[PDB]
RNA sequence: GUAAGAGCCUAGCAUUAGUACU
């Protein structure tokens, strides 16, 4: 279901959710952004040429809450693969562990394909995402300017 | 050119190497000198390095800044010379000129959203009327009236003067609007309220009224100013009342 | 250590000896000087006359051993005060200076060779 | 030292909020460029 | 704490005794004091000690004691070449050197795609024999009196005369590195199949095609470096035939897929058919 | 005088208004850009001209523009 | 900050005891929970207390190997050493004096256990594929 | 009998 | 024009001056005016007295 | 560019095909967006603007660098302005005495870290000696697989310091460098120049000195 | 908030000045024989040190001013004197570049704190630790161990002449004011400035702490500011201006603040609203310039009832309290708020 | 994210013991026992 | 007449790493 917006202290830029290819995630997506959830949330891990992660709440990165209370499963198809800039997906740490966080990816990125679930694509704002990935890092991949989500919600 | 030019120009490079540990730091001149060789020779990194140690050495001049954000300008290194502008911008916020020429280098380019955001900075460090005059300026240059008018609303709040607010009201009776200029002047007696009596005010308000073509609205202008007006500054508003008479 | 090292000839501090009492006056009151300089002009005065400020404090010290009167027609009065502060700081110093080598002279107590020269 | 090898003392500009990749290609294509010029061209 | 190792030159053994001499050496390339840690990597093995500065390790991804890249084991010229980057801007004088060194204290190799080039270049098990004794210099001229005993090889040197000279540096940053030049030229000729001097013979021979690789699939691999004329399987020979309409198209497809690409996991070979 | 050289960097300022860029110049640039923010660091989408014009008009102003006794001296008639 | 529920009364919710100079290899809490018994390779067993300090206030010598278990005694107040000296040994806690020391053992004493209810009467496993019974008195 | 211990606060370390 | 500035294995050369010396401080003990001694009294009061101590008995007059 | 599942077929293949940027993973060709993906990403990325919930952006990273990164670096206008919040003698007022004794404690244990590293490392009558004892430490390699180590997992390092002959004369010669350009510079927050009359541009004119 | 805006909630809320009576001028002391550059009280406040031109140190009884003893040792000037409150020790600073420790029972010098490469300015004890901390025109802050004559560490990135210098036990522990115009708040733990303060125009000659409050002063020939601690906030400028280089200031516990100008005036403002009470000119001793003026250093005694300048007329002046004065006989200088609406 | 540089060092403590014997079960005979606790090393 | 240095030829101090093929 179309139009979710993000918008951060770098830019704002929309992202359409799949509906067909993953309702779960796509419906998590939709509601995590209604409810306030991606709201400070900065982005914390950005890598450039590889994806820019958000998502946590709690700045950690180490668990964001869903809808359905915790984890649930992903939605990997031979359809869904990555394969440019903008796309997309949740992050998971393995097998059906999906969070709340997600990340834009900034390259094509095949190594991910049939781990992490893609729901979507950068509809507009694809400038920000370019200069969202080649912000200053330190040595873990956290932008040293902090790159808040001052808002996210459906359009 | 080949091989005759790289070791004249390591010869160069060593004579400027043993002045600058020499003479570098205590006296200004020479990384000018030594940046604007390096520029002549084409060689850019190079002479970023050479403006980039005269900035380590002392980057409380404004010259430096000024001939290193040059040198990048004249080469079309654009970004570049936007991040010496930045950095200049950002280390001297009180140089009104470092933001004149960022601000000119970005409407060069024809990049007035660039422009206008660096315009938007510099009005964050609170200039002088010129600062705010500039900006204003800026926006009429573009013919953006509207972006002019919110200026003008938080210039003659941020400086809250006669000099703001008749300006303000000059550029309103040039800009179509004879209420709003009325507008304004009224404006400025409430909010400005006190240390709005002045002479100045007065007169201003007298000429408007007057190329208004409301004399009777004059009239009371000149009276209600020799009635608040300390009469020790009277000799002028009242020659100019004369000359209204 | 100094074999196989080498000579730490790099900014480790020189005391002031006998033989750099004078010199090191001289830099010390000049870098005086020089920070009453910086300190005086006004906010935008090109801040390099501070060097014939520094020859004018020259020539009133010449001008005080010489015993001659200088008058500069155009100096700022707060120039020429500072400098008529410090020629009297130098005037203190090698007075009094030469009251103490005096009374060693007079005493017999260790001189140099050139002390005695300087002294008279 | 070499003073064509290396840039002495290099002081590289500070990263900004403009990506300088592409004046950087530039300044290596001047610096490849090798037109005639006098001593007093290019000493001024 | 530890030495920053190529894990080829730490050996065999799980277990590892070295020797911490703290200030024990001036770096190869920074020439500054350092902490150098020596140690055998295994019973057939010499002692090591590590050759260069943590801090100039750690920059160029290379390990203290091969000076070779820490990910491929491939001397830092192979590295950069397949990293295409830039040559190295880094002062050679020592002044220059440690003034960098001086300034980057008191304020790009891990972000990459595994490079195929690399990986095609590299060696699958490690190079123990790096780990071992140098030659006996006097059995090389016959005077070598230790017999069997002798801790150094007894076998004579067995080297090209260009090489054996290698600086440390040039192997550091990557100047007229002789090793990776033979490395690289080897690559040249391996990247150099033959294209033949008959001009019109636009067919490409796979062969060595296992059996669950389909002409389709050759098909989607040979499409995209040019248009096809034909393509002809025959897994009795588990080989084919790709005819191309324009010779460059044939001749990309070579120069591409020369080097032995894998089709769907499958060790293939190419030539001029 | 900063007054003086700034009603002449004001000169500069309307001069290569009127010199390098139009109207429509302007407005289309903008018709084809609606963020006119947050969008600061990358660089804007103008034509390859705008820049060598900078260039070109800062060199515009370029065109424009014993021994050492002599000169003591010519500062004293100068001031005496 | 982040004031999560403190539990005990220890100063903080992690405390490391140094003071050792060999592997520990066994240690105790006293019945009260206010001591620490903690027996090292370095033959020697720390005294601390569990509270407001983490004081080692006594450190008692006597085996001449790595005392490989301790517990307390019913009351707190005596403790049994076990060791790899072939020696078991009682101790006066408060005091830093030892008891009785039994060395009936021929191998390393590994293991021991004091009986919690009845008479003070502790097991001990050792070396020489022995377990053997120790009554006190 | 104060013996040679002490007791210090600090944190756990974490391998990851 | 300009002074040095002065910026900060070790090198193994002993100076004489920098032979151990005067290797303990001397601290303010009760009767050198020690800081806890010295909160206990009145400062005003001693300073006001021995300044008309002084002012009277230098002046000679009752 | 066609909406979701409309897309069967239709392939990118230039920037312009995007929209605003994107990519598809319905598509199975790589697809590169604002030319994002293209080889290697460049060299040394940018600073990032920071922007209020209200849209105020914040320039600061291009101060807050380096050594700058740790310290207090006033770059704003309102730092320049004065508090009155903030004058009341409980307004500013000295820590407690709790925290002030920990902080005296602190520092003086590193500072005799330092003045101990000064006398001790720099004293060269310290007798030298024996072996630094062998500390075991646990080494987990950055590539570990079935061929390194012989198929083992991790490293056990037996760390020897081997001892120094108290004979060796000193062992390395010092270099001389340049110092290096410092740490970051810092806004200068001044207050708006004061304008030099002329008039006082003229009684600060000093003639020169006739010797 | 804005200029106009900060500038209303100024004049509305700004702190009155809190009467201090005002002071008078009751001892000159002659007997230096070159510019009084420093003084130094003793925590026992009986004796005061002043270091000299003359190069000598002179301890003077506070309460008669009567010359007890005369010190020489320091080849050139004098420049910073400092006593110790938890050792019997006086530490000297001078020209000549040399730190020395005064046993001040045997009254000899019995350290040296070797290692500035020119003349050295400034010199404050750490109150809590056994450290010192110089700085001279080599720009940097040298740290130095009391006992072991050891340089502990040595505070870099001034560019001129660190010429004031503030200890304390909570950081900031050095707070040095330079001729680079900057104030650094140092971390003595790590050798690093914790705060570079560059809202002065001039050089920072004087810093003064608040004896009570988290707050120092710094004062430039241009302006006083007062700045809030840990972390160097600006609090405010003096609501005037003497318009003097000032050398020396000092400040009491009851919020007296004497600033002393290199032209001899001393002003008396109100810590706390920044208004100054009192403004006074020195009368120079006879024989002297009216050039040869200035006030190079002042302390208040330890009670704050006494201030004694050090001045370039070769005295030692002392001020009291005119105490039996009432806001009524002796309100000094009147207050107007700071009404102005401004640019700052 | 790492400790080191190209890995992650650990402290340990042993019984000296321990690593000779490991470092001589695989030194000399080929075939050890893995320092990590997972089964044994090489041939 | 100092005595400084530039260079030329020939001119005995430090180092232990690195050497492959489907
Ligand atoms: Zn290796
Ligand atoms: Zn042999």
């Amino acid at each position: 279901a179309p139009l979710v917006q993000i918008d951060t202290s770098m830019g704002s830029f929309t992202v359409e959710l799949y509906y067909k290819h993953a309702p779960r995630t796509c419906k998590n997506f939709e509601e995590l952004a209604k409810k306030g959830y991606y709201d400070g949330t900065i982005f914390h891990r950005i890598i450039r040429d590889f994806m820019c992660q958000g998502g946590d709440p709690t700045g950690t990165g180490r668990g964001g809450e869903s809808i359905y209370g915790g984890k649930f499963e992903d939605e990997i198809t031979r359809d869904l693969k990555h394969t440019g800039a903008g796309i997309l997906s949740m992050a998971n740490s393995g097998p059906n562990t999906n969070g709340s966080q997600f990340f834009v990816t900034l390259a094509p990125t095949p190594w991910l394909d049939g781990k992490h679930t893609i729901f979507g694509r950068v509809t507009s704002g694809m400038a920000v995402i370019k200069r969202l990935g080649n912000v200053q890092t330190d040595n873990l991949d956290r932008p040293v300017t902090e790159v808040k989500v001052i808002r996210a919600r459906p359009v | 050119d080949p091989e005759e030019l790289a070791e004249y120009r390591l010869s160069k490079r060593k004579q400027f190497e043993d002045l600058v540990r020499r003479v570098g730091r205590f006296n200004g001149g020479v990384w000018v000198k030594y940046a604007t060789w390096e520029e002549q020779q084409k060689d850019f990194r190079r002479a970023r390095s050479v403006w980039e140690r005269c900035l380590a050495i002392e980057y409380r001049n404004v010259s430096m800044w000024l001939k290193y954000a040059e040198m990048e300008m004249r080469h079309r290194f654009v970004n570049h010379a936007r991040n010496v502008w930045d950095r200049a911008v950002s280390l001297l916020p009180r140089i009104d000129q470092l933001w004149y020429k960022y601000i000119h280098m970005e409407e060069m380019l024809g990049n007035v959203a660039g422009a206008r955001q660096v315009f938007e900075r510099w009005m964050r460090f609170e200039p002088d009327h010129t600062g705010w005059m500039a900006y204003i300026k800026f926006e009429l240059r573009y013919n953006e009236v509207d972006r002019a008018r919110a200026i003008f609303e938080r210039y003659i709040q941020i400086l809250p003067t006669v000099k703001a607010w008749v300006r303000y009201a000059k550029f309103e009776m040039q800009n179509g609007e004879v209420g709003l200029a009325r507008r304004c002047y009224e404006r400025a007696v409430d909010e400005l309220g006190e240390d709005a009596q002045t002479e100045e005010f007065f007169i201003k308000f007298a000429e408007f009224e007057e190329k208004a073509r409301e004399v009777e609205r004059a009239r009371a202008i000149y009276r209600y100013a020799l009635d608040h007006i300390p009469k020790a500054s009277a000799p002028s508003l009242y020659q100019r009342f004369v000359a209204f008479e | 250590a100094r074999q196989f090292e080498g000579r730490q000839s790099k900014g480790i501090a020189k005391t002031v000896t006998k033989q750099r009492i004078e010199s090191h006056f001289d830099l010390e009151l000049r870098a005086a000087v020089m920070h009453d300089i910086l300190d005086m002009m006004p906010e935008g005065v090109k801040q390099n006359k501070a060097r014939t400020i520094l020859q004018h404090l020259s020539e009133a010290w010449r001008c005080w051993k010489a015993n001659i009167p200088w008058k500069v027609p155009g100096l700022p009065a707060p120039v020429e005060n500072m400098i008529l502060r410090y020629v009297k700081q130098k005037a203190d110093w090698w007075t009094n200076v030469a009251h103490y080598n005096r009374e060693r002279i007079r005493r017999g107590a260790t001189v140099d060779k050139t002390v005695c020269r300087k002294n008279l | 030292v070499d003073y064509s090898s290396e840039v002495a003392f290099e002081l590289k500009p500070q990263a900004g909020f403009y990506s300088t990749a592409d004046e950087e290609k530039t300044t290596r294509s001047m610096q490849q460029e090798f037109r005639p010029v006098t001593v007093e061209e290019l000493e001024g | 704490d530890m030495p920053i190792v190529c894990e080829t030159c730490l050996g065999p053994n799980p277990f590892v005794r070295m020797q911490r001499i703290e200030f024990g050496g001036t770096c190869h390339i920074s020439g500054r004091p350092y902490t150098v840690f020596r140690w055998r990597p295994g019973n057939d093995a010499r002692y090591k000690k590590t050759v260069i500065c943590q801090e100039v390790a750690k920059a160029k991804n290379v390990c203290q004691v091969c000076l070779l890249d820490l990910e491929y084991g491939l001397p830092v010229q192979v590295r950069d070449a397949a990293m295409g980057v830039k040559p190295d801007e880094e002062p050679q004088s020592e002044v220059g050197k440690e003034y960098k060194l001086q300034m980057e204290a008191d304020a790009s190799y891990a972000a990459g795609r595994p490079n195929e080039m690399l990986q095609k270049l590299q060696r699958s098990q490690p190079y123990y024999k790096r780990n071992q004794a140098r030659v006996c210099s006097f059995f090389a001229k016959g005077q070598c009196t230790r017999g069997a005993e002798c801790p150094y090889r007894h076998e004579l040197p067995t080297a090209d005369p260009a090489l054996a000279n290698q600086s440390y540096k040039d192997r550091y940053y990557g100047t007229n590195d002789p090793v990776a030049a033979k490395m690289l030229k080897r690559v040249d000729e391996l990247n150099k199949l033959t294209p033949p001097e008959d001009t019109s013979i636009t067919t490409l021979y796979v062969g060595g095609v296992d059996a669950s690789i389909t002409e389709d699939d050759v098909r989607d691999a040979f499409y995209s470096f040019g248009e096809l004329a034909s393509v002809r399987k025959m897994d009795v020979k588990s080989c084919a035939f790709v005819t191309y309409t324009t010779r460059s198209a044939a001749e990309k497809a070579a120069e591409e897929l020369g080097g032995n690409p894998l089709i769907k996991g499958a060790r293939v070979k190419l030539m001029w058919g | 005088a900063p007054e003086n050289l700034y009603q002449a960097h004001l000169k500069r300022a309307e001069a290569g208004v009127a010199a390098a860029y139009s109207v429509e110049d302007y407005e289309r640039a903008k018709a084809a850009d609606p963020e006119f923010s947050l969008k600061y660091g990358q660089q804007p989408k103008l034509p390859a001209a705008n820049v060598e014009k900078m260039v070109a008009e800062l060199q515009e102003r370029d065109r424009k523009k014993n021994d050492r006794n002599a000169h003591f001296n010519k500062k004293i008639q100068r001031a005496f | 900050k982040e004031g999560i529920t403190r539990t005990s009364n220890l100063s903080a919710p992690i405390i490391q005891l140094s003071g050792h100079a060999g592997e520990v290899f066994s240690m105790r809490f006293s019945p009260d929970g206010q001591c620490i018994a903690s027996g090292s390779f370095d033959k020697t067993i720390f005294l601390w207390r569990t509270y407001d300090e983490n004081e080692n206030y006594n450190v008692i010598a006597g085996h001449r190997n790595a005392v490989l278990e301790v517990h307390w005694f019913t009351d707190g107040e005596a403790l049994l050493s076990c060791s790899a000296d072939k020696t078991a040994r009682c101790w006066d806690a408060e005091t830093g004096a030892p008891i009785k020391k039994m060395g009936e053992h021929t191998a390393v004493v590994n293991s021991c256990c004091p009986l919690r209810r009845g008479a003070k009467v502790f097991v001990t496993g050792a070396d020489d594929s022995t377990v053997k019974v120790w009554d006190m008195r | 009998p104060g013996g040679p211990g002490i007791g210090r606060a600090v944190g756990r370390g974490m391998p990851a | 024009w300009a002074p040095a500035i002065g910026g900060e294995k070790p090198s193994v050369q002993q100076s004489a001056k920098n032979l151990p010396g005067h290797t303990k401080l001397k601290f303010r003990q009760t009767g050198q005016a020690a800081e806890e001694e010295l909160r206990a009294k009145d400062l005003r009061a001693e300073l006001e007295a021995k300044e008309r101590k002084h002012f009277g008995k230098q002046s000679g007059t009752d | 560019p066609p909406p979701y599942l409309r897309r069967k077929g239709w392939v990118p293949r230039r920037a312009e095909d995007f929209g605003d940027g994107g990519a598809f993973p319905e598509i199975h060709v790589a697809q590169y967006p604002l030319d994002m993906g293209k080889g290697s990403t460049g060299g040394k990325q940018q600073l990032a603007i920071s922007v209020n919930e209200k849209g105020e952006i914040n320039y600061d990273a291009v101060v807050k660098q380096g050594q700058n990164k740790d310290r207090v670096v006033h770059s704003d206008h309102g730092a320049l302005v004065p508090k009155v919040d903030r004058l009341s003698k409980e307004a500013l007022a000295r820590p407690d005495e709790e925290d002030v004794e920990k902080t005296v404690a602190e520092t003086a244990a590193a500072l005799e870290r330092v003045v101990q590293g000064k006398l001790s490392s720099v004293n060269p009558t310290k007798l030298p000696g024996g072996p630094g004892g062998s500390t075991l430490i646990k080494y987990t390699p950055a590539q570990q697989g079935a061929q390194y180590a012989s198929g083992a997992g991790q490293r056990i390092i037996k760390m020897q310091d081997l001892p120094v002959d108290p004979l060796e004369p000193p062992k390395f010669r010092h270099v001389k460098v340049p110092r290096g350009p410092g740490s970051p510079p810092v806004p200068v927050l001044h207050s708006p120049p004061r304008p030099l009359t002329v008039k006082d541009q003229q009684d600060w004119k000093i003639p020169p000195s006739i010797s | 908030n804005s200029s106009a805006a900060v500038s209303r909630r100024i004049a509305s809320k700004w702190p009155r000045p809190v009467w201090h009576a005002p002071w008078k001028m009751y001892r000159v002391i002659s007997g230096h024989l070159g510019w009084v550059r420093c003084v130094a009280v003793d925590p026992s406040n009986e004796w005061f040190a002043t270091g000299s031109a003359d190069r000598t140190i002179k301890i003077w009884d506070l309460a008669s001013g009567q010359l007890k003893l005369t010190l020489t040792g320091h080849i050139e000037q004098v420049t910073g004197l400092a006593v110790s409150s938890r050792h019997p020790y006086m530490f000297s600073c001078g020209l000549d570049k040399m730190v020395k420790c005064w046993d001040l029972e045997q009254n000899k010098v019995i350290r040296s704190y070797h290692g500035h490469l020119s003349g050295v300015y400034s010199i404050a004890l750490h109150p809590n630790l056994d450290v010192l901390m110089t700085g001279g025109r080599d720009s940097v802050v040298r740290v130095w161990d009391m006992r072991t004559k050891v340089q502990a560490m040595v505070l870099s990135g001034h560019d001129q002449t660190v010429c004031s210098l503030l200890a304390q036990a909570p950081d900031p522990q050095v707070i040095s004011g330079s001729h680079d115009s900057t104030i650094r708040l140092w971390d003595l733990r790590k050798g690093k400035a914790s705060a570079v303060l560059t809202h002065h125009k001039k050089s920072i000659r004087a810093l003064a702490m608040h004896p009570h409050e988290f707050a120092f002063a710094s004062a430039s020939a241009e302006n006083i500011k007062k700045w809030a601690l840990p972390d160097g906030d600006f609090l405010h400028n003096m609501l005037s201006q003497q318009r003097a280089i000032i050398n020396s200031m000092a400040i009491n516990q009851d919020g007296v603040v004497a600033t002393g100008g290199d032209n001899g005036s001393l002003w008396l403002w109100d810590w706390r609203s920044g208004h100054c009470f009192q403004q006074d000119e020195t009368v120079v001793q006879p024989g002297s310039l009216e050039s040869e003026g200035a006030l190079y250093d002042m302390t208040f005694d330890m009670t704050g009832s006494r201030l004694i300048t050090a001045e370039g007329d070769k005295t030692v002046k002392m001020w009291k309290e005119v105490e039996d004065a009432t806001p009524e006989t002796h309100p000094g200088l009147p207050f107007r708020p700071p009404k102005d609406i401004k640019r700052f | 994210l790492k400790n080191h540089f190209v890995g992650h060092v650990e402290d340990a403590h042993m019984h000296p013991i321990h690593f000779e014997q490991q470092y001589h079960n695989f030194h000399a005979l080929g075939f050890g026992e893995a320092p990590s606790g997972i089964g044994v090393v090489g041939k």
